[PDB]
RNA sequence: UUGGCACCUCGAUGUCGGCUCAUCGCAUCCUGGGGCUGUAGUCGGUCCCAAGGGUUGGGCUGUUCGCCCAUUAAAGCGGUACGCGAGCUGGGUUCAGAACGUCGUGAGACAGUUCGGUCCCUAUCCGUCGUGGGCGUAGGAAAUUUGAGAGGAGCUGUCCUUAGUACGAGAGGACCGGGAUGGACAUACCUCUGGUGUACCAGUUGUCGUGCCAACGGCAUAGCUGGGUAGCUAUGUGUGGACGGGAUAAGUGCUGAAAGCAUCUAAGCAUGAAGCCCCCCUCAAGAUGAGAUUUCCCAACUUCGGUUAUAAGAUCCCUCAAAGAUGAUGAGGUUAAUAGGUUCGAGGUGGAAGCAUGGUGACAUGUGGAGCUGACGAAUACUAAUCGAUCGAAGACUUAAU
């Protein structure tokens, strides 16, 4: 394991609510932002590039194209701000870090579903 | 990179204190008592180390 | 880990040669560092001979050499055959420590520490 | 991590299409800039018949970068480009449209006409 | 104004009140025992020895700091406690609220209690002037032959010497460091642990002196 | 600075500028404190104290100087062989080649210009940065330590509020006081984002090999490519320069004479700067003035004087790192989890080999989040840290109090 004490301290910060997803698949992320007035909830619908880390330091970055501009939104997996994670597809992928998509945009960025 | 002054016998000898070598990590072999050997090493004579020939 | 006055590939080949030579000879006279590094190699190979699967032969052929040894029945045999057929059958209760070392003493030419390493 | 001699695309309609930075504003010895920060600039490429033409010196806001920004929740946001929007006094543009997405830190930066005109804040 | 010894274990994350991320450092402080209570009468300065990490007892033929030596075993018997591995004093702490043999706990501190941790930094070896003092590297092209060396050293005939505070290559290693104004986040008592916000000095398996801040 | 004199150097004192590294002065550029004002207020002028910190990036030029662009609190003046070439460069001047203008009958010449043009050295001494051994500190040892001293850090903007107040016709617009947030810098560290990551994982080309298919191996920059554990790191994460005290500087005052008054001074008293001594951080008892505390060890022979090995303690020697050029420091040394291996995991890669199945085939699917996995976590004596050896006290005299 990581460490018998690290794990036992940082257990409480974990979250078991969440699903099992992999880099490749298009998911949504219902972020719980705090705009300067109040709390809204905007969604970031994109494909997962990667997941790294172990434990509370697990992460996953998501990539969306808004208007020809590529966006890359990284998160900690165990935030309280992520109220919900929905999952649309399960994309087919032979790697774990889809960094080849950063150079590709359009018909070549297509992930094939299973 | 070139000395201006010769190095006296006094300085030569004051420097050649720590250049010596020490008594090795020597011990007896208990198979033969005498024929001192190196510690944690095989005995050349007895071929031994903890009783067993090698 | 450790580097032995050799670059990466030379180190790999030296280690494979030492492993294989050990498997053939059952004891070899070397320097202590090369011993201390090849014991890991050897012991992992013995573990593969104990697991005994085809995939384990295939993974140990990645690390052994194709050598031919004559048996005492005047018979032809390979390192890998010897390994998976004899050596892993000797150690079926022994859980590691398939190899020992004996510090011999300082070599004349280079002042190196010679050792003897065998698979008891 | 935006410096001198960085060329930034321009995310408005003011006439400028590529823009080169000169000095980052905020203090002395300031090496770099990042999202939300203001820069002096010059226009190396301009759209024909644009309001803001070639070789005009002008201020601008950094709107999006590859060397993105960290948030207090650990969330990061990066982009596939570097972009500017050109301004004057009152922290608002001399254009009227903004292209592509924009970051939230401009809210704290009081660039509110920009945030309102941006088609997607992120 | 208190004090406690520990071991740097490492670093993790933890989430605050508002989803705020927090980089945090784990410090295990078990087997903390007051041993000697110094006094202005006898030592001239009021202070408190504190032990850490109970270790093994006398052995006739011992060969390490594992097995405690007979002076130390006596020093601790005088407190009616076990021999100890790490000892340090704490002058800022008060005298009356500690007696000898008393066991300190992590529970002394509290969430939000501000501190300063002092520990022996990580060991970089013999290093050069750049790595060690943050100097600049000479140019790597244009016919240069000065890349990573320390530059000039002194001036000339006037000042035909090299001032003492000159900066040259040497041992970059384990220098004692105090980090100030760090915040205590959380405390765990089954595990006897202290979570500290930040980047405390020294390596893993390494002693750490946590104590209350002198400046506020 | 321009020069003068020609005292050192011609059996060699390397010569402009830039770079790296800083150091000092103050005739102070900013910030600090004050007086006068033709000081309404914001801003300013001028002078006084003040050297703690800071005092920018580019264009042109070999260029220093200088002009310009853009900022900044400010973009300081000078010295240090116009600081620093056994620390770099060598653009420029200053060798030999060549050419223009001009001079010269000519060879050739020009503080005229132009193209090109070899920058040697393994550091003896001092010095400096780090690191150890010897002895000493009146017994021998282990740990914790005060601090004579030394060193470091010492910066500053923008905003909000007081308050759109005081001021002023208005335009405009404070001090004081409180709070917040950044630039540069220093430091520690790697959970985060990124980098590397040559005994990690996978893909792939050519060629040769393991007898052939399959699978593997070697060479091709690690063959190339895509990710990447540990550690090392910044571009990343945290913190810092906080709040104050005492005595002073220019000054500002009270009392108060000498001099019936006046009068900050002569006696006396109070106040007063980012400055000084402290507070803060680190090293520190070789501080030969060698400190203190706590604990441990405490015989036998004697020429009588003194010895002796031995105790405590530490080393040799070995296994290793959190340490490291080597010594050393630290974890451990069989009454043993120090490293290796082994079994589990984390993290990483991303779906092994074989078999079967659908396809003419390239391939695809299932068995199966498969198999591999160097450094990280845990458990486990399987292997090696064997037996041993060496060093290491018996505490001088005097005086006084007991
Ligand atoms: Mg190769
Ligand atoms: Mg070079
Ligand atoms: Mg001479
Ligand atoms: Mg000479
Ligand atoms: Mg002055
Ligand atoms: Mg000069
Ligand atoms: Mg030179
Ligand atoms: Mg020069
Ligand atoms: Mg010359
Ligand atoms: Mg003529
Ligand atoms: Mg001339
Ligand atoms: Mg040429
Ligand atoms: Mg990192
Ligand atoms: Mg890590
Ligand atoms: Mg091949
Ligand atoms: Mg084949
Ligand atoms: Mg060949
Ligand atoms: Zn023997």
């Amino acid at each position: 394991t990581n460490h018998k004490l690290i794990e036992a301290v940082t257990k409480s910060q974990l979250r078991t609510d969440l699903p099992s997803f992999r880099p490749g698949d298009t998911l949504r992320v219902h972020v719980r932002i705090i705009e300067g007035t109040r709390e809204r909830i905007q969604v970031f619908e994109g494909v997962v590039i990667k997941r790294r880390g172990g434990g509370v330091s697990e992460t996953f970055t998501v990539r969306k194209i808004s208007s020809g501009v590529g966006v890359e939104r990284t998160f900690p997996l165990h935030t309280p701000k992520i109220e919900k994670i929905e999952v649309k597809r399960r994309g087919k992928v032979r790697r774990a870090k889809l960094y080849y998509l950063r150079s590709l945009r359009g018909k070549a960025a297509r992930i094939q579903e299973i | 990179a070139v000395p201006k002054r010769r190095t006296s016998k006094t300085r030569k000898n004051k420097r050649r204190t720590h250049f010596k070598i020490s008594v090795p990590g020597m011990t007896e072999c208990p198979n033969c008592g005498r024929e001192y050997k190196l510690s944690h090493r095989v005995c050349k004579n007895c071929g031994s180390y903890n009783g067993e020939e090698v | 880990y450790r580097k032995l006055g050799r670059t990466s590939d030379q180190r790999k080949a030296m280690l494979r040669d030492l492993a294989t030579s050990l498997i053939i000879s059952e004891r070899i006279e070397t320097t202590e560092a090369r011993a201390k590094e090849v014991r890991s190699v050897v012991e992992k190979l013995i573990t593969l001979g104990k697991k005994g699967d085809l995939a384990s032969r295939r993974n140990a052929a990645k690390t052994l050499r194709n050598v031919e040894i004559l048996n005492e029945d005047e018979t032809t045999q390979t390192a890998l055959q010897k390994l998976f057929g004899e050596i892993a059958e000797r150690y079926t209760e022994r859980q590691g420590g398939y190899t020992r070392i004996l510090k011999q003493g300082p070599r004349r030419g280079d002042g190196a520490e010679s050792v003897i390493i065998e698979l008891v | 991590m935006i410096q001198q001699e960085t060329r930034l695309k321009v995310a408005d309609n003011s006439g400028a299409r590529e823009v080169l930075t000169i000095k980052v504003l905020g203090g002395s010895g300031r090496k770099t800039a990042n999202i939300g920060d203001v820069i002096v600039c010059t226009v190396k490429n301009a759209t024909p018949g644009g309001v803001v033409k070639k070789g005009d010196v002008v201020k601008a806001v950094i709107v999006r970068t590859k060397s993105g920004v960290r948030r207090n929740d650990g969330s990061y946001i990066k982009f596939d480009e570097n972009a500017c929007v050109i301004i004057r006094d009152d922290k608002g543009p001399r254009g009227t449209r903004i292209f592509g997405p924009v970051a939230r830190e401009l809210r704290e930066g009081n660039f509110m006409k920009i945030v309102s005109l941006a088609p997607e804040v992120l | 104004t208190k004090g406690i010894l520990g071991r740097k274990i490492g670093m993790t994350q933890v989430f605050g009140e508002n989803g705020e991320l927090i980089p945090v450092t784990v410090v295990e402080a078990k087997e903390n025992v007051v041993l000697q209570k110094k006094t202005v009468e006898v030592d001239g300065y009021n202070a408190i020895q504190v032990g850490f990490e109970d270790k093994k007892a006398y052995k006739k033929d011992a060969k390490s700091n594992k097995y405690a030596n007979k002076p130390a075993e006596g020093h601790a018997k005088k407190a009616d406690a076990a021999p100890k591995r790490f000892i340090r004093e704490f002058r800022n702490v008060d005298v009356d609220a500690y007696e000898v043999g008393q066991e300190v706990s992590v529970d002394t501190f509290v969430a939000g209690d501000v501190i300063d941790v002092t520990g022996v930094s990580k060991g970089k070896g013999f290093q050069g002037a750049i790595k060690r003092h943050g100097q600049s590297r000479g140019p790597m092209s244009h016919g240069s032959h000065f890349h990573r060396a320390p530059g000039s050293v002194g001036m000339a005939s006037d000042a035909s010497r090299v001032f003492k505070g000159q900066k040259m290559p040497g041992r970059m290693g384990g220098n004692t460091v105090t980090v100030q104004n760090l915040e205590v986040v959380q405390v765990d008592t089954e595990n006897k642990v202290i979570l500290v916000k930040g980047n405390v000095p020294g390596p893993k398996k390494g002693l750490v002196e946590i104590r209350t801040s002198i400046k506020k």
